[PDB]
C-alpha cells in the first residue's frame, strides 16, 4: 500500500509534549520507540515519573 | 474566570470556572460538550497531574490559563 509514513510527524508531537512540562526530547524518544509512536502513552507514561 | 484547554487534536476549548472548582466539576464541564468520561480525561498543568480531589488554587491556575487533555485508551 503506501511507501512510507511522515518521519516529520514526530516533530509535531514533540512541540505537544515541550508545551506542556517536560522539554526532553531524548526522554520523548525513547517513550516514542516504546510504544510505535504513540503520543498518548508517551505522555501518560512521563507523568508517572514526575506525579508527586 | 475563563480558562483554555488544549486537546491533542489541536483544538482549544473555552471554559468558565471558579477558584473553587473541583478538577473532577471541570472534568463534567468538558464531559457534557465533548462526551469524554471524566476517568478517561487527564489534564496535564506544566507537565504536572491534576488530581480530581484538588482545586484550580490548588495549582495556582489563573485566569487564561492553558491545560493540556489527554486520554490513555485501554484496549485489553
Amino acid at each position: 500500500g503506501p511507501l512510507g509514513s511522515s518521519e516529520d510527524q514526530t516533530a509535531a508531537l514533540m512541540a505537544h509534549l515541550f508545551e506542556m512540562g517536560f522539554c526532553d526530547r531524548q526522554l520523548n524518544l525513547r517513550l516514542l520507540k516504546k510504544h510505535n509512536y504513540n503520543i498518548l502513552q508517551v505522555v501518560t507514561e512521563l507523568l508517572q515519573l514526575n506525579n508527586n | 474566570m475563563q480558562i483554555f484547554v488544549k486537546t491533542l487534536t489541536g483544538k482549544t476549548i473555552t471554559l468558565e470556572v471558579e477558584p473553587s472548582d473541583t478538577i473532577e466539576n471541570v472534568k463534567a464541564k468538558i464531559q457534557d460538550k465533548e462526551g469524554i468520561p471524566p476517568d478517561q480525561q487527564r489534564l496535564i498543568f506544566a507537565g504536572k497531574q491534576l488530581e480530581d480531589g484538588r482545586t484550580l488554587s490548588d495549582y495556582n491556575i489563573q485566569k487564561e490559563s492553558t491545560l493540556h487533555l489527554v486520554l490513555r485508551l485501554r484496549g485489553g
